[PDB]
Parts: structure tokens; C-alpha cells; sequence
């Protein structure tokens, strides 16, 4: 659902889906190629 | 080897994401052309 989300102070607007993508456990938040941020992780529950 | 097509839908992100895709969701689109290529082969 479009949502305006604030993930831990990072903000947007967008569809959050369950990612196939597996985090490394260092990491906190993705990126795409043109360096926008394509996936999260819930600081709540550790989901991507 | 090629824009447009139906990418609408961005196949839910299922593989990365394409440079198509990244470019649609900043203001980028690409307008299909008027005749198709089935009509560019009747013509010729
Ligand atoms: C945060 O707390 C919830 C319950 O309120 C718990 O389910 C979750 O695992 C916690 N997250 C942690 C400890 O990273």
C-alpha cells in the first residue's frame, strides 16, 4: 500500500514489499544502481 | 538489442533493479512510436 514511511529518520514515500534480497547482517539499507534507496530493513522486527 | 513495452509494473522488484526501471521512477518515460514494427514490415 502507498505509504509515507519513516524508517529509523530516513523518509519517502512508496510500496513496502517482502524482499527477496538477503542483507548482509552489517547492513542496515539498500541501494539501486542510479544510488537511490531500493530496500530497507525494520528497525522493529530485523525484515527487509 | 534495444522501451517502453508495459513496464508499468516494475515485476514487484523481483531481481535488482533494471536501469529502465530506475530511470521510470524519476520522470523518464519513453513514449511508444506511432507505427509498429508489424506496420514498418508492411510498408516495406
Ligand atoms: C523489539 O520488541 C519487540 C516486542 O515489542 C520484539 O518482538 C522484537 O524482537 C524487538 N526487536 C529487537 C530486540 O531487535
Amino acid at each position: 500500500k502507498c505509504v509515507n514511511f519513516n524508517f529509523n529518520g530516513l523518509t519517502g514515500t512508496g510500496v513496502l514489499t517482502k524482499s527477496n534480497k538477503k542483507f548482509l547482517p552489517f547492513q542496515q539499507f539498500g541501494r539501486d544502481i542510479v544510488d537511490t534507496t531500493d530496500a530497507v530493513r525494520d528497525p522493529q522486527t530485523l525484515e527487509i | 538489442t534495444l522501451f517502453i513495452k508495459q513496464y508499468g509494473d516494475c515485476l514487484g522488484d523481483i531481481a535488482a533493479r533494471d536501469l529502465i526501471c530506475a530511470q521510470k521512477f524519476n520522470g523518464l518515460t519513453v513514449l511508444p512510436p506511432l507505427l509498429t514494427d508489424e506496420m514498418i514490415a508492411q510498408y516495406t
